[PDB]
RNA sequence: CUCUAACUAUAAAAAUCUCUCUUCUC
């Protein structure tokens, strides 16, 4: 689509129509919406970039962790363990991969495959330690639509995390299998079960 | 030595008074001594009103309040949080704490 | 059922309980829209979030 | 020092013919192929995951994703 | 009157397990008595506003499958001796009975007071703690 | 193998006094697996644990012997099960003892049966087990009536 | 220089401690 002419040769596919950004040159971030009402404006699919990797000052003010890429907030989360902390650019393309594979299984945009399972996998009420000492106990409280993003990404990661250690599936892979299983409600993801347990816990502990 | 020219007790003039139990702790103490809050409010409070007013046969119910003179200990009072400790320039005024709201 | 309402908040009333990592705000139901409650939140809020809510006749009571 | 696992052999460290022809008769029907696919259905030890892996890349019967080192990403042929 | 089949619901609320007891207008006929350590598990929580609030949407589901459909409070304190301050349950209560669908008329307060009689539980200094 | 509880179904009942093996603690609370019934974990309260004030987790808990338990809740679509300690009277852990007995003395002698013949433990169960608990209302009771009258 | 209104509401356990004390004048 109108491939121009330049000294150097940039390829035609980076050419072809780049008023159209994607994620990876691959998904586009529109088709995607927030199902819930709830937690949209914490989940920031509305800008478009061109990488999964930006020098973003996103932890300076209280809530400019909101206005992350929520796919950015999901490489920063997968880069946690003292083996592997500072490797970023390994979580870009443990990224990339699972998009991909995503996009293999059951095609559904994998942006919004991501978007899906960020919003099932997030609970909506929780517990507070109140116990005075002698007395303690759980106390059944509701959660900041922000900490429910942020609780629903942490649980995503641990459970492909502990899926992957001294197993065979590369953790693109874990991730992929875990991002699907909490597209749906599919009790067999690590990060669904957490969420329904810690439901139910609350719900005991009104 | 004296703290309190009352003595606390506010009696002045008749050696005995008939003493009254603590609603916390029952403590049986002089009704004098037996630092008294009337505890006056609505058997609805306002985070209910609405709800009831809208659910109510006999538009315009007068929500009848409910009356109550608490009779606390002292031991209670100070921590109960009903009392607090003061200065003792502070113990001089009697007058109760300057009108809540106006 | 799944009784799964929603609540915008108009106001926050503090950080409460003994923790004090709790607050404690004034939402306000999607629908009618003068029916309020107040609830507590364990998490970061501020003037616009909405809060799911399992329930509807609780209301917040301070944590100590 | 433990011994709770108690793992057998459970990989064909050689491919065998009858083997082969199960690689073969679903090579299509699996709608993506990995190393971690390929080896999770007990036929392949892990290392011949990619030499099978590989060798489908021969008369098209699966179509790359992409084919970055570390793992592998390939659909059906359709 | 719009034929408003009336009962009276006649919470009692102690400082633990509060009650929620509908009856009839007589009061001789006693139906939906279930209570607040009725719904709970800590045995303690039984005083809690959960507790009465459970209570009550039993009781209001109970009494509108009978037939009644408005009710009159009479809230009632333990009375007697003791505190015979409302217990935090009862309030809670009421609130979840007004909800549920159940109109409200005469809403009384029946806490037995007395005369300054049959000398109180604890000794002359009392509870210690 | 072991599987197919004994009693009428795989999920449990309601208010059911149920007989507990802790396998693993988490911070919210126990999840244990369940040997009255067949394999299907609970969850006990930590609030909910222990009679006296809880101090010590490890001591009670025991993690790898068995104990007495009571269902509170339970969940029907899925599977899920809320469980208490603390509220098991005096007695009432003589019943359960008891029944554990005689539960697990028919649980070894049908494995041992399965084992032998190679025939999954649920299917001797389909032509042994509830017909006779449906005869005579406990099998260790019938099998002691086959040793005398067959 | 003129006025009488609003309201709540927690109590787990925590025992004990050995030396040795030393000037202020222009
Ligand atoms: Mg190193
Ligand atoms: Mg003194
Ligand atoms: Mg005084
Ligand atoms: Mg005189
Ligand atoms: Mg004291
Ligand atoms: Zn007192």
């Amino acid at each position: 689509f109108v491939p121009v002419e330049l000294a150097t040769t940039i390829p035609v596919e980076i050419q072809q129509a780049q008023q159209e950004i994607k994620l990876f040159n691959k998904w586009s971030f529109e088709d995607v919406e927030v199902k819930d009402a709830s937690l949209v404006d914490y989940i920031q699919i509305s800008k478009p970039i061109y990488v999964a990797h930006t020098a973003g000052r996103y932890a300076n003010k209280r809530f400019r962790k909101a206005q992350c890429p929520i796919v950015e907030r999901l490489t920063n989360s997968l880069m946690m363990n003292g083996r592997n902390n500072g490797k970023k650019l390994k979580a870009v393309r443990i990224v990339k991969h699972t998009l991909e594979i995503i996009n293999v299984l059951t095609d559904q945009n994998p942006l919004q495959v991501v978007v899906d399972a960020i919003i099932n996998s997030g609970p909506r009420e929780d517990t507070t330690r109140v116990g005075g000492g002698g007395a303690a106990r759980r106390q059944a409280v509701d959660v900041s639509p922000l900490r429910r993003v942020n609780q629903s990404i942490a649980l995503l990661t641990i459970g492909a995390r502990e899926a992957a250690f001294r197993n065979i599936k590369t953790i693109a892979e874990t991730l992929a299998e875990e991002l699907i299983n909490a597209a749906k409600g599919s009790s067999t993801s690590y990060a669904i079960k957490k969420k329904d347990e810690l439901e139910r816990v609350a719900k005991s502990n009104r | 030595p004296k703290k309190r020219a009352s003595n606390g007790r506010n009696k002045k003039g008749r050696g005995h008074v008939k003493p009254v139990r603590c609603v916390n702790c029952s403590r049986s103490v002089p009704k004098d001594k037996a630092i008294k809050r009337m505890a006056i409010r609505n058997i609805v409070e306002a985070a209910a009103i609405r709800d009831l007013s809208e659910a109510s046969v006999y538009a315009e119910y007068a929500l009848p309040k409910t009356y109550n003179k608490l009779h606390y200990c002292i031991s209670c009072a100070i921590h109960a949080r009903i009392v607090r400790v003061r200065s003792r320039t502070d113990r001089r005024i009697r007058a109760p704490p300057q009108r809540p709201r106006f | 059922k799944t009784p799964v309402t929603l609540a915008k908040v108009i106001k926050v009333l503090g950080r409460t309980g003994s923790r004090g990592g709790v607050t404690q705000v004034r939402v306000e139901f999607l629908e009618d829209t003068t029916r309020t409650i107040v609830r507590n939140v364990k998490g970061p809020v501020r003037e616009g979030d909405i809060l799911v809510l399992m329930e509807s006749e609780r209301e917040a009571r301070r944590l100590r | 020092s433990k011994k709770s696992h108690k793992d057998k052999a459970k990989h064909a460290v050689v491919l065998d013919q009858d083997k082969f022809d199960r690689i073969m008769k679903e090579a299509p029907t699996y709608r993506y192929v990995s190393v971690s696919v390929l080896v999770d259905r007990f036929k392949l030890g892990g290392s011949l995951a990619r030499v099978a892996l590989r060798h489908l890349e021969n008369e098209g019967i699966i179509k790359p994703v992409s084919k970055h080192s570390k793992q592998a990403i390939y659909t059906r042929a359709t | 009157d719009n034929s408003q089949v009336f009962g009276v619901a006649r919470i009692f609320a102690s400082f633990n397990d509060t009650f929620v007891h509908v009856t009839d207008l007589s009061g001789r006929e006693t139906i939906a008595r279930v209570t607040g350590g009725m719904k709970v598990k800590a045995d303690r929580d039984e005083s809690s506003p959960y507790a009465a609030m459970l209570a009550a949407q039993d009781v209001a589901a109970k009494c509108k499958e009978v037939g009644i459909t408005a009710v009159h409070i009479k809230i009632r304190a333990t009375g007697g001796t003791r505190s015979k301050t409302p217990g935090p349950g009862g309030q809670a209560a009421l609130r979840a009975l007004a909800r549920s669908g159940l109109r409200i008329g005469r809403i009384e307060d029946v806490t037995p007071v007395p005369s300054d009689s049959t000398r109180k539980k604890g000794g002359r200094r009392g509870r210690r703690l | 193998t072991s599987h197919c509880r004994f009693y009428e179904n795989k999920y449990p009942e309601i208010d059911d006094i149920v007989m507990v093996n802790v396998q693993q603690i988490a911070e919210m609370g126990a999840y244990v697996k369940l040997l009255e019934y067949d394999n299907i974990e609970g969850m006990i309260l930590l609030s909910e644990l222990s009679r006296r004030r809880i101090r010590s987790i490890q001591k009670l808990i025991r993690v790898g012997k068995n104990d007495v338990a009571v269902v509170l809740r339970v969940d029907k679509e899925k599977g899920y099960i809320d469980l208490s300690k603390r509220r098991v009277s005096s007695e009432d852990i003589i019943k359960c003892e008891e029944k554990y007995q005689k539960s697990k003395t028919v649980h070894s002698i049908l494995r041992y049966c399965a084992e032998k013949f190679q025939i999954p433990l649920e299917e001797l169960y389909k032509t042994i087990a509830w017909p006779l608990s449906r005869k005579f209302g406990h099998a260790y009771e019938a099998f002691k009536l086959s040793i005398i009258d067959e």
